[PDB]
């Protein structure tokens, strides 16, 4: 089905993992001398800033695929102490971010490191052949 | 069994935030303009088929009284009011000493001359010869100063500019929209007092047509409530906090200006030209507003039945009129056909309800020189040009702005009087069911998946 | 050769498939209080909106390579009923878009589905190892 | 360590090749009627133009990985005549760009050609299977 | 060094009388005529 934009906002993370191509679709874009022109323009640039803020992180991380992705960073237990079948079938994305909001910035540091490290490491395999 | 982080892009993750919203109005609003629309000049045409997604299992907490789309709307309306009168003709070479008299009428001594037939000089196209021309003004616009010699009421407060006659003051539906990365959540609960969790929430891109109607005591052409009439208040116990009432059934109101006015086209300068009020064609009659006493009967009964849910069940509820102050607060200040009415609401809020075919007409006064919203700086004052013909308008009464008295431990009853002054309430009566949220679609989750090397 | 920007606009789709790196090059970018500043600015932002409109679709589809690409969506005959050597050697891109303008939006739906479906499917292969 | 933004600006190219994920991080993003609003806005759009100018080149080249990359273009000796262990351990990035500023545009032409050529060539391998 | 690329085999249909770059040009010229005389000396105390 197509529940639409943000359809699975109250659904389990496993059920909302099906609707990631819909929320990404409507995330960018669906006049004389006045005050509404700027009213729309500064919003129309904030849209772009809010999009590329995410995209540059998605790029400097290992995954420019822009949908879903796995990474070579061990899930540090200290972050949640919850179970695979107890979050993907018993918790909502908002609730989840509510738990992990504290450590989000930390994780971003580790992803940037792991990715730069992987790319530097792969150049050495490409250079010997 | 060793877990791995996994990045997710497009997760239903939002957070409460505040952005610059823009307008949106139908294609017809852009159609009906001889430069007549006061806003639609650069508004985005609305989506032909708006879409409202119901978010199942979602429970979001709203707060109407600390919502920011209201502040944006009001300050934007203020700025639009401002900007629409900048290039319009300024009446600085007015305020001349006015030699005024009563209007031509023989009525009893219990009729104070509301209208004054005034004569004064004026500068013609050339900056030499003056101009002994006459006009007709309302008593509220003028004030004596020491043959009765007057002045305009605002000559001693601020400058003045006339509102161009080409522009109109017709409230049109405005849909407010948010930019990409944001969304507007709309509570879909029938009984919701604006504060707390909403069981049935949906989302949308642009709200429904919210007409910016400027009134003070009674909300007009608003959105009706569903089923039982709605009461909303930030703190019911605090007698200083207004109580916004939203109606379930509309109360029909009819306001009319029974004076076939005349427009005098004076030439004050080589470009500017002033629109005075010429002689009246017909009878000297007063503006008035009608309210069917039956519908008002049942409406007052239905609001008191909802009041008893908050102030104890076996108590007496009395209604009294305003206390006093400015005319803008003590009268139902509003605009209809262009003239700015100020009606006496003493015949609507003089009642008393115990635990258990005609129209109520209201004396409505008219004022042309109004200075709401401070005047865009400390200077500008607007003259509402005179309107030819009898103006008749039919509106809906869709809500009230009440205030309770501070009896403390006075009685089992407490009296309620109309209030207002702060017009942000006029918008909180329609932006009680909406809130803004930013989208942060980056979410990481664990799973036993690692990308290979 | 380098026929330049839009050189092969009247050429067959097979001959214009050689000049895709040129039209993509010149597709992004080759002052006091005035009215020309905004005149250029609103155009300079429309450039970016018109670019990223295409890029987000190219991303949510299987191919962020940004040049040419194949997809796992069967060409539904009902769309054209024309032949491989009768379009790539006997038809111009404009003419072609003139035929397929009706179904373009439909195809985009199918591409978004196929891609989200492929990525979800590949995570399951990556998780078992 | 994290020497910070532009930490290795006076360091050898080999030592600065470790800090490429830091300079890329701070390369995008770390109000009434006035003149500062536009003062910030035209700068806030120049940021985006200066970013995507680089990104479109990085895309039309073979490498959208956005970190480091190798290419199938032979290093034409006529450009430098210097040694691998005499630039990566004895020269700074600025000095290096100071040498190669003359030929930079030439190299960009060759990269665009090689990439369009590779992609056209890979479609023929994908079409036979 | 302006560059003009000749598009071979191309046949496009023009219509000068319903072309919009004209409307933009004229209304822009009007607005420029306007804006150039705003801060200039006004002869209101003339017409004597
Ligand atoms: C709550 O909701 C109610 C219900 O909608 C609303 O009532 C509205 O009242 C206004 C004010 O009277 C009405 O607007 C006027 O309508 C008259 C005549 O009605 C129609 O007549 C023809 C067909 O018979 C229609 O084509 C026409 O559009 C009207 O709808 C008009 O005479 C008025 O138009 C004049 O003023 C407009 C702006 O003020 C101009 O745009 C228009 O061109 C007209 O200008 C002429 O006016 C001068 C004399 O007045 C004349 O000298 C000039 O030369 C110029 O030619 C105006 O449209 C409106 O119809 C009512 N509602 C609806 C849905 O029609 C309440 O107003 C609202 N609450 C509040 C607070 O407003
Ligand atoms: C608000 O106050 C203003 C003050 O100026 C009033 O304006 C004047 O009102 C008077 C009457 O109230 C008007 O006078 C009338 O003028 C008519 C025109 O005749 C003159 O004009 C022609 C050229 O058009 C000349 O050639 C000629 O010689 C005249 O000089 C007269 O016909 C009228 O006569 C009638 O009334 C008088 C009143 O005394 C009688 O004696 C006559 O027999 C006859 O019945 C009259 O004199 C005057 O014109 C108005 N001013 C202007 C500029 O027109 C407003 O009327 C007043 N408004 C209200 C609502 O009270
Ligand atoms: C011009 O203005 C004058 C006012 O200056 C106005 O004259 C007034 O007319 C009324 C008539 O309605 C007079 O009022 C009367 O007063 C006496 C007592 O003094 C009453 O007894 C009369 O009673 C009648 O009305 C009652 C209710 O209305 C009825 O119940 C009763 O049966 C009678 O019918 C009556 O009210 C008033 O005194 C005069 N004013 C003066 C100063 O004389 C005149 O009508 C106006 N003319 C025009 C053409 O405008
Ligand atoms: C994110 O990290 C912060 C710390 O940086 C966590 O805040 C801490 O939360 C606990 C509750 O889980 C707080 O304890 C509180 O103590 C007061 C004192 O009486 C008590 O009244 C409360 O009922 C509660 O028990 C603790 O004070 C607080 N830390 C600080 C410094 O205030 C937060 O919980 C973390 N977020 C999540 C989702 O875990
Ligand atoms: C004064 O209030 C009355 C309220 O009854 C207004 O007439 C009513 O207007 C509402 C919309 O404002 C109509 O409701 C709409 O009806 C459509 C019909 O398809 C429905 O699909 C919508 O969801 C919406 O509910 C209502 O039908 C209409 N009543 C009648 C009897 O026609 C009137 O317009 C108001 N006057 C003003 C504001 O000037
Ligand atoms: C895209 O789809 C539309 C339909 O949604 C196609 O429009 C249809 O085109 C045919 C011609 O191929 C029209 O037939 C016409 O009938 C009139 C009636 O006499 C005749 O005078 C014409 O000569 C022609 O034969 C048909 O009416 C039209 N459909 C509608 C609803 O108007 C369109 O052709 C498709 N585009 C392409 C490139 O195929
Ligand atoms: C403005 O109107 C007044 C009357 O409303 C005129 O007042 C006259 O002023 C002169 C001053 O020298 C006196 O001599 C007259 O007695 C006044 N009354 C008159 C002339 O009726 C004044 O002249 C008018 N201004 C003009 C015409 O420029
Ligand atoms: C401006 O004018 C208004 C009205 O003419 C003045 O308000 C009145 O002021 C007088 C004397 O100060 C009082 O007797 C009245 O009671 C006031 N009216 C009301 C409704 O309060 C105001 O003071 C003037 N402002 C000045 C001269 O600065
Ligand atoms: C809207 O109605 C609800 C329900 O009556 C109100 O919730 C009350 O909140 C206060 C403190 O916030 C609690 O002490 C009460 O116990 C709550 N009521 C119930 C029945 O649990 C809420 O305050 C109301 N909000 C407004 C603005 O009227
Ligand atoms: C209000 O007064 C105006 C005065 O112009 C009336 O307009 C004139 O009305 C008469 C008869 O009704 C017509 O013969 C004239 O042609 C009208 N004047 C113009 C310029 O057209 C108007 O009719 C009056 N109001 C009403 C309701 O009749
Ligand atoms: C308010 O005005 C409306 C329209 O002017 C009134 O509705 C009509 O009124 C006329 C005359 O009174 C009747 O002949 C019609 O039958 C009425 N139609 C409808 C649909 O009501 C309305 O009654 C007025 N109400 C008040 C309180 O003034
Ligand atoms: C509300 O009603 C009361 C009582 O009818 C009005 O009070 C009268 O107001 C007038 C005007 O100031 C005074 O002359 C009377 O003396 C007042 N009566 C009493 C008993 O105080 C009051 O005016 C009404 N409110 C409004 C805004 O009109
Ligand atoms: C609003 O209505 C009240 C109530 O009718 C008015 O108060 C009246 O004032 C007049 C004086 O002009 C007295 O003769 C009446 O007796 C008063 N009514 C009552 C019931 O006492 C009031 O004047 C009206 N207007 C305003 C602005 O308050
Ligand atoms: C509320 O309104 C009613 C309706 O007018 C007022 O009743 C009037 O009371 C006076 C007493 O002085 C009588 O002389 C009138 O005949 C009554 N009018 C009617 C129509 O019955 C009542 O006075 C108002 N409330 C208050 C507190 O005065
Ligand atoms: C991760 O968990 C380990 C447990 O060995 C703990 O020592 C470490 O501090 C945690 N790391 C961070 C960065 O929180
Ligand atoms: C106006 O009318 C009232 C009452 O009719 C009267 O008392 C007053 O003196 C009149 N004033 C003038 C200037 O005619
Ligand atoms: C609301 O009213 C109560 C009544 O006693 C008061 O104590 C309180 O301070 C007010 N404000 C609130 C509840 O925020
Ligand atoms: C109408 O309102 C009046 C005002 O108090 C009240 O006396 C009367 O009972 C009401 N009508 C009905 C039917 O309740
Ligand atoms: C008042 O009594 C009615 C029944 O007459 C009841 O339905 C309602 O809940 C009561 N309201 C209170 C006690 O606030
Ligand atoms: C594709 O062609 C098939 C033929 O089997 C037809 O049934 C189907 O409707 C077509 N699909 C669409 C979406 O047009
Ligand atoms: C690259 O070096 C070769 C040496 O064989 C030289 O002939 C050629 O001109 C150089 N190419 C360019 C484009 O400078």
């Amino acid at each position: 089905v197509f529940l639409g934009f943000l359809g699975a906002a109250g659904s389990t993370m496993g059920a909302a993992s099906m609707t990631l191509t819909v929320q990404a679709r409507n995330l960018l874009s669906g006049l004389k001398l006045t005050v509404w022109g700027i009213k729309q323009l500064q919003a129309r640039v904030l849209a772009v800033e809010r999009y590329l803020r995410d995209q540059q992180l998605l790029g400097i991380w290992g995954c420019s695929g822009k949908l879903i992705c796995c990474t070579n960073v061990p899930w540090n237990s200290s972050w949640s102490n919850r179970n695979l079948s107890e979050i993907w079938d018993n918790m909502t994305w908002l609730q989840w971010d509510k738990e992990i909001s504290n450590y989000t910035q930390i994780i971003y540091g580790l992803l940037e490191e792991s990715q730069n490290q992987q790319e530097k490491n792969e150049q050495d395999l490409l250079a010997l052949d | 069994e060793n877990l791995w982080v996994t990045v997710y892009y497009g997760v239903p993750v939002w957070k409460d935030a505040e952005t610059t919203l823009f307008c949106a109005s139908d294609a017809k609003a852009y159609e009906t303009e001889k430069h007549n629309v006061w806003a639609t000049h650069a508004c985005v045409p609305t989506d032909p088929n708006p879409q409202e997604i119901h978010l199942e299992n979602v429970t979001e907490e709203f707060n109407m009284w600390k919502n920011n789309m209201v502040e944006q709307m009001h300050t934007d309306i203020i700025s639009l009011w401002c900007q629409s009168l900048k290039p319009c003709v300024k009446l600085t070479p007015l305020c001349v000493t006015l030699q005024c008299t009563n209007v031509t009428n023989n009525i009893t001594d219990d009729m104070r001359g509301e209208l004054k037939n005034c004569s004064f000089n004026m500068t013609t196209e050339l900056r030499d010869k003056k101009q002994k021309v006459y006009s007709l003004f309302y008593r509220l616009d003028v004030v004596q100063i020491n043959n009765k010699e007057y002045r305009l009421i605002n000559c001693n407060t601020s400058a003045i500019t006339q509102a161009c006659p080409k522009v109109s003051f017709e409230p049109i539906p405005i849909h407010y929209c948010a930019p990409a990365g944001f969304a507007i959540l709309k509570c879909k609960d029938k009984k919701f007092n604006g504060t707390g969790p909403c069981p049935s929430v949906s989302t949308v891109q642009c709200t429904h047509g919210i007409k910016p109607v400027v009134s003070t005591q009674l909300l007009l052409n608003g959105s009706l409530a569903e089923e039982e009439v709605m009461i909303r208040s930030e703190n019911i116990t605090n007698n200083a906090k207004n109580i916004l009432v939203q109606f379930n059934t509309p109360v029909q109101i009819n306001c009319t200006r029974p004076n076939n006015n005349t427009r005098k086209s004076i030439r004050i300068g080589p470009g500017q030209a002033f629109y005075a009020t010429g002689d009246i064609i017909g009878d000297i009659r007063q503006a008035h507003c009608n309210v069917s006493k039956a519908t008002w009967n049942e409406t007052l009964g239905k609001v008191v039945k909802q009041l008893r849910k908050h102030f104890g069940n076996n108590t007496i509820i009395r209604f009294a009129n305003s206390s006093g102050g400015d005319l803008e607060v003590t009268t139902h200040s509003f605009n209809c056909g262009g003239e700015f009415f100020y009606c006496n609401t003493s015949g609507l809020f003089n009642s008393t309800w115990i635990s258990n075919n005609d129209s109520i007409t209201l004396p409505c006064r008219i004022k042309q020189i109004i200075n709401m919203w401070q005047g865009c700086g400390i200077g500008q004052a607007m003259y509402a040009p005179p309107i030819q013909g009898v103006i008749r308008c039919v509106s809906n009464i869709t809500g009230l702005i009440l205030t309770r008295d501070g009896g403390s431990t006075n009685s089992t009853t407490e009296t309620f009087r109309p209030g207002g002054g702060d017009m942000r309430d006029n918008w909180r009566s329609e932006l009680y069911k909406y809130k803004v949220v930013k989208i942060e679609p980056l979410g990481v989750a664990p799973t036993r998946c690692k990308r290979r090397v």
